[PDB]
């Protein structure tokens, strides 16, 4: 919500979109994946 | 074979493997609140 630009370089504002929807299923998957180190990849993609 | 059957068996592959679902319990952090302003009273120190 806050830095869009991490979730892709030409979104500049979060929609409401399906795409995005489905995007965001994707992410989550991935961060559920990384298992123990997710909030480590979550702030590290925080920042660059 | 005169039939038609063949000599040779046929091959049956390993199928894929049932894998370990992950989760994470991903973490934030707000921070300390910063301490007010202090106001000084008129009853003295056992009152207030």
């Amino acid at each position: 919500v806050t830095k869009p630009e991490k979730f892709q370089s030409e979104t500049t504002a979060l929609q409401h979109d399906l795409p995005t929807l489905q995007a965001l299923t994707r992410f989550h998957a991935v961060i559920m994946r990384c298992g123990s180190y997710a909030t480590e990849i979550l702030t590290a993609l925080e920042l660059g | 074979t005169i039939d038609g059957q063949p000599l040779s068996l046929s091959l049956y592959a390993t199928p894929a493997d049932p894998s370990m679902l992950l989760s994470a319990a991903i973490t934030a952090s707000q921070g300390g609140g910063d301490l007010p302003h202090a106001v000084m009273p008129m009853y003295r120190f056992p009152v207030i």
